[PDB]
């Protein structure tokens, strides 16, 4: 389950804000993505990553 | 920047902040109209600031400019890394002036050895989060082809050059992308990536522009 990986900010430099599902507290969290080699618990927005993971 | 100097207001014209809602990437102004950046930086909605030293209030001094096209290189692989350069075009030329002004390309590729500065507004922190006000500096060697191959084995490709300190302590990071390493006042390289930020033995990698001169040129004309 992909929705159970911890964040993976990658190993590039910029710092855009995504989504991830933290099952610990059942909620959708922002982290820094470094813009490259996403996993896929790495979502756009809290709706989009609560549709994929939500409850999970 | 990790372990680097604040530059000093307006002391390096060319740095551009790439901003979707916050600072995401840096990148260079290499003329009145184009922005020279990380493939990687790739975004909807970009808007380009120029004339900044803290991102966070307006000191009189900024443009903001929206970008009316991003062209990444046709090559580029999100797998590999190779070919991360990309050209943003502005809505409308910048005012250039001594706070605002473009970096000429290279006309020849640098050698190791040679001191550059890199610069940008990404995390201070090796071991944490500290995103700064001000722009950072950081002067660097760039390093031996053979010290980056051993440094990240069947990962670099003659597109990228390794920059920094094998000690560690003085590197790029996140926040960093896209951003300039000048060399002998010419844009040498690009913020690319690395393994983690100032980590000894893992020294910074960044696009080799002397490799993509021809493609910058003709690119912005035919744009
Ligand atoms: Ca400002």
């Amino acid at each position: 389950d992909f929705c159970l990986e911890p964040p993976y900010t990658g190993p590039c430099f910029a710092r855009i804000i995504r989504y991830f599902y933290n099952a610990k507290a059942g909620l959708c969290q922002t982290f820094v993505y470094g813009g490259c080699r996403a996993k896929r618990n790495n979502f756009k927005s809290a709706e989009d990553c609560l549709r994929t993971c939500g409850g999970a | 920047i990790v372990g680097g100097y604040t530059c000093g207001a307006n002391t390096v014209p060319y740095q551009v902040s790439l901003n979707s809602g916050y600072h995401f990437c840096g990148g260079s102004l290499i003329n009145s109209q184009w922005v020279v950046s990380a493939a990687h930086c790739y975004k909807s909605g970009i808007q380009v600031r120029l004339g900044e030293d803290n991102i966070n209030v307006v000191e009189g001094n900024e443009q903001f400019i929206s970008a009316s096209k991003s062209i990444v290189h046709p090559s580029y692989n999100s797998n590999t890394l190779n070919n991360d350069i990309m050209l943003i075009k502005l809505k409308s030329a910048a005012s250039l002036n001594s706070r605002v002004a473009s970096i000429s390309l290279p006309t020849s590729c640098a050698s190791a050895g040679t001191q550059c500065l890199i610069s940008g507004w990404g995390n201070t922190k090796s071991s944490g989060t500290s995103y700064p006000d001000v722009l950072k500096c950081l002067k660097a060697p760039i390093l031996s082809d053979s010290s980056c191959k051993s440094a990240y084995p069947g990962q670099i490709t003659s597109n990228m050059f390794c920059a920094g300190y094998l000690e560690g302590g003085k590197d790029s990071c996140q926040g960093d992308s896209g951003g300039p390493v000048v060399c002998s006042g010419k844009l040498q390289g690009i913020v690319s990536w690395g393994s983690g930020c100032a980590q000894k033995n893992k020294p910074g990698v960044y696009t080799k522009v002397c490799n993509y001169v021809s493609w910058i040129k003709q690119t912005i004309a035919s744009n």
